[PDB]
């Protein structure tokens, strides 16, 4: 005496189902990354130049200590 | 071919310097500043005679 009951889609329909590709760009420009790399290299070069000059001075100092002790 | 002449053990005696290498390294700069003259005389004798037996004094 009841209505016919069956597995049916809801009245109206279903919400949209996405199927198309989604691969967003999400990236910097090439110039930006190249510039960051070059700037990092230059900063490292300057730091290493200072440190190596100081190291050469220290080496000279301890070499002179050896020279003083040699006789 | 000849006899090698060597100084006697009494000749080789001296008041030794019994301080370690760290003490010497700590003092080295002032030591080379103050005791330059005998050290340089000894080194000149050494490099001109080419014989340790001629620069004991």
């Amino acid at each position: 005496a009841s209505k016919v009951k069956q597995d049916m889609p809801p009245p109206g329909g279903y919400g949209p189902i996405d199927y198309k590709r989604n691969l967003p760009r999400r990236g910097l420009s090439g110039y930006s990354m190249f510039a960051v790399g070059i700037g990092t290299l230059l900063f490292g070069y300057w730091s290493m130049m200072k440190w190596n000059r100081e190291r050469r001075r220290l080496q000279i100092e301890d070499f002179e200590a050896r020279i003083a002790l040699m006789p | 071919p000849g006899i090698v002449e060597l100084p006697t053990l009494e000749d080789l005696k001296v008041q030794e310097v019994k301080v370690s290498s760290s003490v010497l390294k700590a003092a080295a700069h002032h030591y080379g500043a103050q005791c330059d003259k005998p050290n340089k005389e000894f080194m000149l004798c050494r490099w001109e005679e080419k014989d340790p037996r001629r620069c004991l004094e």
